[PDB]
């Protein structure tokens, strides 16, 4: 059924399997250095068929004026960042806190290696007026456009973080 | 003296009845205890006039009898005393949610067991099929005679339902019939004056 | 790596 | 349905009816519907006073009433129609008006309390059988893969998008059919998916000649194709376009049924191939590959007619079409010889409860050489491998026990293991209920349980295998405190090999 | 006369009952007033969109709270079902008799429809029915003459 | 008596007509001679298999072209629809009446089916329903004694 | 007498009424002469495809315009849902009373149906239906004798 | 009594016979003999679930080949269609016949 967007919901995982909330929440400002600006409550998630042990969490403002995130912990360390900039995200065009999809936007290496996705809105062009007229919005739809990688310079951070935008 | 009494319809299932009797009558899941008794040569199951037995008649050692006491129904009970006292059965109609074999039918007989002012005839009801049948081949309320069953009290006496043909070591035809029937259900009409 | 699912038709009788 | 023919053709028939050996008594307010959206039709009853409904087993059997939990008085009702609103591919009930919606969700073993969705903006929604000059109906018309609510008219085709829990989106304009006017009677409308892909087509049926509309996926529709009917046939108002998979093409066929008085019918077949499959690749370095499809329920057909010359009762538990490889074949341009993999499957299932295929039970492979000619006196014979997997569905994995070679003189076969996460201890387990013991098997599905490799040679012993391979899987149950299905972990344990050399001492 | 309250009698007192006004509904306004003045109701069914268990029914009545000439029993309505739910085992509109309310001016008085045993701390039967109501709808043949 | 033609009237010259004999509808052989020989025509319904808009109309007349004892009226039977179109607004073989056609006996005379206006040249309004009609079917109830 | 108009009585201002001459339907035109020259009026049932929910209903009045030997109350008709709606709640063709315009020929005078509370500005009840409402179709049964 | 046969009447040589005994489908041993002795057959419909279409039809006569005091024309039903099939074009129970 189409979610509901309350919480009573469930995900699927980086593999189509259904994650299940496996951890105690706990409150948290600070990611990997970070200071995001505000408090989120962070739910660890497992799924139900475990497949090489991966494990993420779900990253939940307390305040309204900012959006939420998953991160992924995968076994070998790598640390990857879904959906946090608008761009990365699948969400209702009218009511944009009802997120859809977290995209990849951000992975960081074990070893200081990063890559960074950046994804293009969908939007009124390239076509007919009658292409508009009769699908007025549905631009949440998200392409991946540059995928940046090789950071020139070593970093243990997510290069998404603080919502900076890439430089070539 | 004539009113327009009210006319209401009433749903009611033996299963519920016999697994809510109080525990010292003996409380039993209706089809665990007819597969057994189904499979027996004998026995019964409950207590007074809530329970299974094989009848005792000379032509009724094979048949079934199901009973339940319309005293413990709880009819009355679903409307508050200020809307009438009279309180009487038009019509009872019977539904048996069982599997069948290809052509096969339903043998059953509901009768009331208990002194009530019926007409001959009145006093039973005979079911061909379980799909909510009744005594007629056809039912009409308004044909001018009057229904079997009706006139009696909501909260009196005993019905008595009964499967001939049911004892499995006897090869009654029914005996396998029964044991695809997981309920009984009884669907009465009766009105409040 | 991959995903499927598996799409079926319902028709209701009404 | 039956094979017709020899195993391996594809073509289709139907056995002399007989009576089934047991239906349910009650007919009398009834019809056969998946209530619960398990694949087993239901026989659901909802008389007056009594509800519930008998399940129809894959076995043949039928369950024992099953009460219903819950249901609206307004199933009953004369507007009432069953919909995929919810989106979760289940039948909710739901009655339509022109600003709003009272939906029933199906939770599955009843309905939900319902509730009364407010269409926003201007959206006002057809009315089904308000008027006679246009068919109302549910139909996946944009290609979405949902039920979306479509109006077609003489002049146009008015769709509105479904955006779940009875919400509708504005009308899209659909253009492209056209009717003239006042011919048209929406009685000639029937809406397939002919091609068998996501958007529905729209098929308008006349005396002497079909005229369809192929659906551009949701933004109208193209310049019909005209079929025109044999000789002697014509169609009228007593007559039905039925359609239906009834060749194993999973593409629907149109069935023209004239009941007049010798009823007879036609057949209109527009493919022989499901038309969206990938067909070929080539690489232009000379290798060409083809891939050729072949629908599931052909290789029911087989299984059912292999097991009837037995004396042997299979049984589908794969209600749901699907087009799986078959014959692969890879062509060496410049050596000239050609190699083709023939699959075979048996004993596939759906799931049910979860809503999702679990996999084939058993995979056969086929490895046929096909050297150019005049290369060899037919070397290189040809090769069989046989798997079997888990489908994690104990009715279909306990039966495969029965179709492996045997040799007597051999080690014990294996059995799933069970177990959970005590103290960091590997402890064995029993499920204690039916949800558990579900998802344990669950866990289990898709893993190969054994396999063997045989050469089809001309030998005395080609019925034995080269290798042999038995696998046992284990599914550790690691956190059951949790919504009720459990996190479960799998892999296996043991695995076991056998050289034979096609020797079977 | 529009409001929900439970029962003041002495076994009523579980019964949640649900006063309508006829004044209130505007029903004579829906068409002019030269097209007669004289507008009465013929027959009144009841619709109760709730969701039932395997043998579960409804138990709720319909009453005119409000002095009228009627028959004796013409006065009140039993539901059962909850589906155009008519007063009687068999509706016939040409049987000879007046049907419950018949004659009452479509304007005048107030009806009460009663659920018994409709208290949840008491578990009532009908306690649980109605938490899937969502509505109640009446269906008022009614005349112009 | 097998044939189709246009009318012979003076309005009916754009009627299309087509009429059957008894005669050579064998249905007296159907049955022995020995269940009675008195075999009579209790009803007749007509089947018009055809392509129709929603809101289109049949317009036929269907009548006895010969001699038998019929009550003033019964001799003629309209079609509406075609849809096993009896030839009243509501059947009924127990309202005390005589239908069209009772009491023929089943070999003698010749039906005709009368399709006003089929004309095409002349623009007539059958003249298109007409060319979406497969068949016609018969629907003869009839009584042996 | 083929219009629409919105009505000049004092209660009817707001009610959108249509009308429709006998004349030019061209009933008597389907048959030929021959066939008999009195033609009336049995029974006509109302179909308005309005778009209506389950539990809406529709509000018109069906009335005939000019001369006619009428029992009173048989010159007009009401409408409540539109689903080919009769006048009457119980619908025979013998209950030994007229329906409603019958004896009415079939070519004289004029229907005219009135829907009231329909204008836009004065927030009228119909004046949302209408816009839905894509036809109205009659369905008239007559006779030839 | 239980049997297939063509007749021999002079027009009834191709008719084909199906004749079954009411003594031999044991009716009365399905209820109890306290219910009642005597059981008497109020009605008969047949049903014939063969390839049989909506405008085909099936000429067979069903009748009873023994003494009863029947009312004249009451020994034999005519069967038409085979679907729940009774005597008559309209079946009443309770037209006083």
């Amino acid at each position: 059924g189409v979610p509901h967007y309350d919480e009573t919901d469930t995900f699927l995982g980086p593999e189509g399997e259904v994650l299940v909330v496996a951890d105690q929440p706990r409150d948290e400002s600070t990611l990997q250095g970070i200071n995001l600006g505000a408090t989120f409550t962070v739910t660890g998630y497992r799924s139900r068929l475990e497949s090489h042990f991966s494990r993420l969490e779900y990253w939940q403002p307390k305040t309204t004026g900012k959006t939420d995130f998953w991160l992924i912990y995968s076994p070998d360390g790598q640390v990857h960042l879904l959906g946090k900039s608008p761009q990365a995200r699948i969400s209702n065009p009218s009511q944009t806190t009802q997120t859809a999809q977290w995209l990849l936007e951000a992975s960081v290496s074990s070893r200081g290696e990063q890559i960074y996705y950046q994804y293009r809105a969908e939007d009124d062009t390239g076509c007919e007026a009658d292409e508009i007229t009769h699908h007025l919005q549905a631009t949440a739809q998200r392409y991946l456009h540059i995928v940046y990688y090789g950071n020139r310079t070593a970093s243990e951070t997510l290069p998404g973080l603080d919502g900076s935008a890439p430089s070539q | 003296r004539d009113k327009r009494a009210l006319e209401v319809e009433r749903t009611v299932s033996l299963a519920e009845v016999y697994a809510g009797l109080p525990k010292d009558n003996g409380p039993f899941s209706l089809a665990q205890e007819i597969d057994k008794l189904v499979s027996q040569g004998s026995g019964s199951a409950g207590s007074g006039n809530n329970n299974l037995a094989f009848g005792a008649g000379t032509d009724t050692k094979t048949s079934l009898q199901a009973s339940v006491s319309f005293a413990d129904l709880k009819i009355r009970e679903d409307y508050p005393a200020s809307l009438g006292k009279i309180r009487r059965i038009k019509q009872i109609s019977v539904t048996l949610p069982a599997l069948l074999g290809p052509y096969q039918d339903v043998q059953a007989i509901l009768s009331y067991g208990d002194k009530a002012g019926l007409a001959n005839g009145c006093e039973a009801l005979a079911v061909s099929h379980g799909m909510n049948d009744s005594g007629q081949f056809q039912l009409d309320f308004n044909d001018g005679k009057f229904l079997p069953f009706e006139g009696i009290a909501i909260d009196q006496g005993t019905l008595t339902l009964s499967f001939p043909n049911a004892s499995m070591p006897e090869k009654g035809k029914q005996a396998t019939m029964l044991k695809t029937l997981n309920d009984i259900i009884l669907h009465i009409r009766y009105t409040i004056k | 790596n991959d995903a499927e699912i598996s799409f079926l038709t319902t028709i209701p009788l009404k | 349905a039956q094979r017709l023919g020899e195993i391996g053709s594809d073509a289709v028939t139907w056995e002399k009816m007989q009576p089934l050996s047991v239906i349910p008594s009650l007919q009398s307010n009834a019809s056969l519907v998946d209530i619960n959206g398990d694949g087993q039709l239901d026989w659901v009853i909802t008389g007056p006073g009594l509800r519930g409904y008998h399940s129809q087993r894959p076995d043949g059997s039928w369950t024992r009433f099953t009460p219903l939990n819950a249901l609206p008085v307004e199933y009953t009702h004369p507007r009432a129609q069953l919909a995929d609103l919810m989106g979760a591919g289940l039948s909710d009930l739901v009655l339509i008006g022109p600003k709003s919606v009272r939906l029933y969700a199906n939770t599955r073993d009843g309905f939900a309390k319902g509730k009364d969705v407010v269409q926003s903006g201007e959206i006002t929604l057809p009315v089904p059988g308000a008027d006679p000059r246009k068919l109302v109906a549910f139909s996946d018309v944009l290609g979405s893969g949902q039920a979306h609510l479509v109006e077609v008219s003489a002049t146009k085709v008015t769709c509105w998008p479904n955006l779940g829990r009875g919400r509708f989106g504005q009308p899209i304009t659909l253009p492209g059919f056209s009717q003239p006017a006042t011919e048209f009677n929406p009685a000639q409308v029937y809406l397939a998916d002919l091609d068998g892909s996501g958007p529905t087509d729209l098929i308008y049926v006349h005396t002497n000649r079909l005229d369809i509309f192929l659906n551009k996926s949701g933004n109208g529709f193209a310049e019909p194709v005209t079929l025109r009917f044999p000789e002697g046939l014509r169609f009228d108002h007593t007559c039905q376009l039925q359609m239906a998979d009834v060749q194993g093409l999973g593409v629907a066929s149109l069935i023209l049924s004239v009941p007049h008085m010798s009823p007879h019918h036609w057949r209109c077949d527009l493919t022989n191939m499901k038309p969206w499959l990938l067909n070929e690749m080539n690489n232009n370095m000379g290798v060409h590959h083809t891939l050729r499809y072949r629908s599931s329920s052909q290789f029911w057909l087989d299984e059912k007619a292999a097991a009837l010359t037995t004396g042997q009762t299979p049984v589908c538990y794969l209600p749901f079409p699907i087009h799986t490889l078959w014959q692969t074949e890879t062509e060496d341009e410049i050596s000239g010889n050609k190699l083709v993999t023939t699959l075979r499957y048996a004993r596939g299932a759906w799931d049910g409860r979860e809503r999702e295929f679990r996999g084939f039970g058993y995979v056969e492979q086929t490895d046929s050489h096909q050297l150019a000619q005049g290369n060899a006196p037919e070397r290189t014979p040809p090769a069989l491998t046989k798997n079997w997997y888990a489908t994690g569905l104990p009715v279909i994995d306990n039966a495969l026990s029965t179709e492996y070679w045997r040799d007597d003189q051999a080690f014990a076969g294996f059995s799933p293991r069970f177990t959970t996460w005590q103290d960091n201890k590997d402890v064995p387990l029993t499920p204690e209920d039916d949800n558990s013991r579900y998802w344990f098997n669950r866990a289990l599905k898709g893993q190969l349980l054994r396999s063997e490799l045989y050469g089809l040679d001309d030998s005395t012993n080609k019925h034995v295998p080269y290798t042999v391979t038995e696998f046992r899987s284990q599914v550790r149950r690691l956190q059951h405190t949790d919504s009720r299905y459990p996190v479960l972990w799998s892999s296996v344990v043991e695995s076991r090999n056998y050289h034979y050399e096609r020797i079977a001492s």
